[PDB]
RNA sequence: UUAAACCGGCGUGUGGC
DNA sequence: TATCCGCTCACAATGCCACACGCGCTGCTCGGCC
DNA sequence: CGAGCAGCTACTTGTGAGCGGATA
């Protein structure tokens, strides 16, 4: 409904974002991160870490 | 049944599919074309 | 998983498992070798049914020129279906006890 | 007599297959033995209304049955152009075309 | 038979007719669902049903025959129209089509129209060979549509005042700018009644968008003609659906050389729905309206025009002000410059229980000389000259008193003497 | 053959011509779609079609030949122009090109122009070796363009008053500042008619942006010359398209040493469209206008100039006031300082049915001594001296009475004696 | 109607035994 | 008109385990019953 | 308008049986 759209717009850019959709380490393997690699598509805004 | 030949969500236009689905697709397409050809009084060699 | 559907085909079709099993089941049932049935099912040849007063045998196969030249001798009483329909008609009118 | 022989081809480019067949006719000035293409893919919807105008101007099986009085050199011509998947017809490879009643039928399909 | 022939009557006659047809309990399902079941049984009796409706074209190419009494909306009795008819005749949106229909076989959806028998109350041959609507030549209002009733009612003045403020004619584009609680409802009511009584030749098509259902019921069974409406019960999708459908029906009826009056209230809610159903262009305007949110409203508004060849389309869409926010006012602005006919109503005088409170000052008509005779135009010019130098309350009380002291408008001219 | 040759005539002759061509039912499709189908069949007859149109350049490098009768907009008969012509001759936007065209093969889009035969009514050799428009030397109005008709009509005064208020000449930049319901329509109408009748040498190019379609039809078939317009039926995109296209056509025609009069109404709606189609700079001005929203309007306005070498471009763009909001007034302000020719119209006198109500006080022309002879300039100075010390109503009634009591302007001078 | 609790299909290549 | 001789095709080829990767682009035509 | 079709190998070897076939 228009109220939902105007509400999610006035509260920033938020929706049914509850999707975890995050990568974790596979169950059983430890380690220490030593290098991060990120590559963006032309046009997408680069985050500060990139 | 569809559970035996699944279409799991592979991202993008690329899709992880079963093999039988393409055969069923082709068979249904040919069957629909044959059903629509007989009504249009199509040539005998064409329906053959 | 247990519930399934079906496909209504406008034209009959022959099952390949009884065609090229070596030996076949339809070829032995019709007393006809596999090559003639193969030529019939793929529309390079015909097969006649309900011979009767004609000079031709029923279980024989015909080609395109054979169906052309043999059409003028008998028009109404002569029946020559082509494809899986002809095979189905042969199977329907085939007795077993005799 | 220039009969109307039916032929199947590499589909998808069927119109371009017809144009290439025509180019091959006009190359060897084969219009003596040959006629035209008769690709009556002419279901002619033009519902150019609001929110959508892309109408399907083409609907017919991928057959481009050509009028010609057949010769074996003509057969090897129509097979020499690429995209000729099947020259159908009951035969070894020298078929008999469709009758004239289906010529009237295809005239109906063209007019519609 | 015809669906509307079963629709003019309440659910009670439909129930007893279904009992005559020998079916399941009809009162349980909806009355339009009752009509669907009844037509299904009537088709089961071995007869071809005769249906009618205006055409709605989807992306697939087929059509739906929406009925008049169903407010031009989706229903179980919407006749399916195969694409072959759109290939033969190419019936566009809004074409009133009547013809033979068959029942839906199982796994199908609705009734299918076999052969058209009537195209827009004319032979089907005129449907293919015809000049289109956006292809016409728009013109100004040549013929004048008088508004006064002629027997001197109290709200008859509400028509006379228009004929005294700014005339209305065929093909005009009228706006009604009024705040809430001003008197627009009764105004358009008596306007429709006067158009129907004094000018029964033209096709009265009253329109209602997002109002009370009681208002819809009061409008449908009070005025002459078809009354299609879409209240708040339907979202912006069905709002824009019914709007474009009635506008295309009017386009087709003008193509058939007929006059169509479209009294719409309100245009601001229609604009809100349009702004709701437009894709975002990554930017907003002043008030909270998208950039391309006005294109389709402007199209719907400018569909009205006067034609050289035949027929006219005159829309009177009410504009709403005093809503507190900007966007609605923005709409109003974007609509003062496109319409060639303004009419402004007063709420500051309506709160004084002074009706009807029409703004005589900012009312006007472009090319109004074609809307009235010569000497009547001179007398109206002199009358506006008299009305101008006095105050607002002065002009309005003078209007109401001296027009209720009169009965008709030419009698008013002959009394001012 | 030529598209305009099939366009000057209505859809009826197009229908019978298509019936002569033996095609599908033509009346069903649009009349411009009829022309597309008809030209397709004419090309099927084995002949090279001869087309013409003004060039529109996209980002890809090819061009479109937009036709005059199609209001310089997108159409199915827009001739495709291969980039090779832009490589050989480098035809810029607005260049009227006529040449041989071929039908579109399937999977193509439109007709393709093979070889140019006429470039701006001149040989193609002048197209490559030519001095450009923004490369010219702008000057003031040297030659005077008289406005009075000469037979003494009632609206002939509406021209005379200009010649009595502030002269108009070639290469000038004119503004018409007027509120709504003031008399701008008939004013520009008789202005165009007088320019055409008294000065048929110059190219009359009347322009209309976002008005009623009836107004467009009244303008097209009343005045001499090409009438391209874009009503509210088209969004800001097509508005800016037609605007830049007519301005580039005028630029090219002045490059070819010809005089172009551009009567535009209104400039405020054009500025609104421009402000609608500019990228947001994260800030807004007073009234609700973007920062860079004025650059392209200012370019379009200053395109008018008088040239040393040949030709002139004189634009008369009407400014709109009394709109209630600020932004429009802002436009007006940003436009008083760029134009060197102001003309102000009165609505406070127009409501009194006193026409024509031109503001004689705030009207004026910069370097007006080059616009009129010596002693006529002395007499105009003395006449403005007489007009000044009396009131507004006094000056205006004196104007209208004593000029309707006259027939021509020099006769008016000889009667004031 | 209400309350509580819970919610790798295919091919390919390589290597090893 | 029966009996070997040779042509032609189907069917099969250890089992596990571990790791890794790649399963495409664009134009046309057909399907139409939310 | 969406979806599906489509256009841009040659050393495996054995074992076995079914089907001409040719030759008296
Ligand atoms: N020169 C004139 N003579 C007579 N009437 C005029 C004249 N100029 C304007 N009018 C009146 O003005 C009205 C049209 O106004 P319009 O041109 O639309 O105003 P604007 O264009 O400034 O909004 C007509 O009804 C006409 O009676
Ligand atoms: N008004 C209305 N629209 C419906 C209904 N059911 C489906 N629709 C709409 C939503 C779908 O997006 C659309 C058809 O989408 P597609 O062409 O399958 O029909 C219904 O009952 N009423
Ligand atoms: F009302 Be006018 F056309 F500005
Ligand atoms: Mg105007």
């Amino acid at each position: 409904t228009p109220e939902e759209k105007l509400l999610r717009a006035i509260f920033g850019e938020k929706a049914s974002d509850v999707k975890d959709s995050s990568l974790r380490v596979p169950n059983g393997v430890s380690g220490t991160v030593i290098d991060v690699q990120v590559f963006t598509r032309d046009g997408v805004e680069k985050d500060k870490r990139a | 049944p569809p559970d035996l030949r699944p279409l799991v969500p592979l991202d993008g236009g690329r899709f992880a599919t079963s093999d039988l689905n393409d055969l069923y697709r082709r068979v249904i397409n040919r069957n629909n074309r044959l059903k629509r050809l007989l009504d249009l009084a199509a040539p005998d060699i064409i329906v053959r | 998983r247990e519930r399934m559907g079906h496909i209504e085909l406008a034209s009959p079709t022959a099952h390949i498992w009884f065609l090229k099993s070596l030996p076949s089941r339809i070829g032995l049932l019709l007393d006809m070798p596999l090559r003639d049935i193969e030529r019939v099912l793929y529309f390079e040849s015909y097969v006649v049914i309900e011979g009767g007063m004609t000079n031709l045998e029923r279980q024989q196969i015909l080609t395109e020129e054979q169906y052309l030249d043999a059409l003028e001798e008998f028009g109404d009483e002569f029946d020559a279906k082509m494809g899986a329909e002809a095979i189905q008609a042969l199977l329907k009118s085939m007795d077993l006890e005799q | 007599k220039k009969r109307w022989y039916v032929v199947q081809a590499f589909s998808g480019f069927e119109g371009r297959v017809a144009t290439s067949l025509r180019e091959h006719i006009k190359l060897h000035n084969m219009e003596d033995l040959f006629g035209e293409v008769m690709v009556p893919t002419e279901e002619v919807v033009e519902i150019r209304g609001g929110q959508r105008r892309k109408s399907e101007r083409k609907f017919f099986p991928g057959y481009v049955l050509v009028q010609m009085v057949m010769n074996d050199a003509s057969w090897h011509l129509v097979r020499s152009v690429p995209r000729v998947m099947g020259f159908i017809g009951g035969t070894s490879d020298r078929p008999a075309p469709i009758s004239d009643k289906e010529v009237d039928a295809i005239m109906n399909r063209l007019q519609q | 038979m015809n669906l509307t022939e079963l629709k003019n009557t309440p659910v009670s006659e439909l129930i007893t007719l279904g009992e005559n047809m020998g079916l399941e309990n009809l009162a349980r399902m909806r009355k339009q669902d009752i009509i669907f079941a009844i037509l299904k049984q009537h088709a089961k009796s071995g007869e071809d049903i005769f249906g009618d409706g205006v055409l709605e074209i989807l992306q697939d190419g087929f059509g739906f025959l929406r009925s008049a009494d169903s407010s031009y909306l989706a229903g179980p009795d919407d006749i399916y129209v195969s694409p072959s008819q759109i290939r033969r005749f190419n019936l566009r949106t809004g074409d009133t089509i009547s013809g033979k229909i068959r029942p839906p076989k199982e796994g199908e959806r609705y009734f299918a129209l076999l052969k058209v028998n009537e195209v827009n109350f004319d032979k089907p041959e005129n449907a293919r060979n015809k000049i289109l609507f956006e292809n016409l030549t728009p013109l100004h209002a040549n013929s004048r549509l008088r508004m006064e009733r002629g027997n001197g009612s109290t709200e008859d003045l509400t028509a006379r005042v228009l004929d005294l403020a700014s005339p209305i004619g065929r093909g005009q584009r009228g706006l009604i700018v009024a705040p809430p609680k001003a008197g627009k409802t009764m105004l358009l009511q008596n306007i429709a009644q006067s158009i129907a009584y004094n000018h029964p030749d033209c096709v009265l098509m009253v329109l209602l968008i997002d109002e009370r259902p009681e208002e819809v019921t009061e409008m449908q069974r009070l005025v002459k003609g078809e009354v299609v409406a879409s209240t708040f019960d339907e979202p912006a999708s069905r709002h824009v659906q019914v709007a474009e459908m009635v506008i295309e029906k009017a386009k087709r009826l003008v193509e058939h050389k007929k006059d169509v009056i479209i009294l719409l209230d309100s245009i601001t809610r229609l604009a809100r729905a349009y702004n709701t159903v437009v894709p975002a262009s990554g930017k907003v305007l002043t008030g909270g309206v998208d950039a391309n949110a006005l294109h389709r409203p402007k199209r719907f508004f400018g569909a009205a025009r006067n034609v050289e060849e035949g027929g006219s389309l005159t829309i009177i869409a009410t504009a709403l002000i005093d809503t507190g926010s900007k966007m609605d006012e923005v709409i109003y602005e974007e609509f003062k410059g496109t319409g060639n006919m303004e009419l402004h109503l007063s709420r500051k005088i309506a709160e004084k229980r002074v009706f009807p409170a029409i703004d005589y000052n900012r009312s006007g008509t472009r090319k109004e000389e074609l809307l009235t005779t010569q000497e009547e135009l001179q007398k109206m010019w002199i009358l506006r000259k008299i009305i101008h130098p006095m105050g607002e309350i002065d002009a309005m009380e003078f209007l109401i008193n001296k027009l209720a002291m009169t009965k008709t408008n030419d009698d008013f001219f002959e009394m001012m003497k």
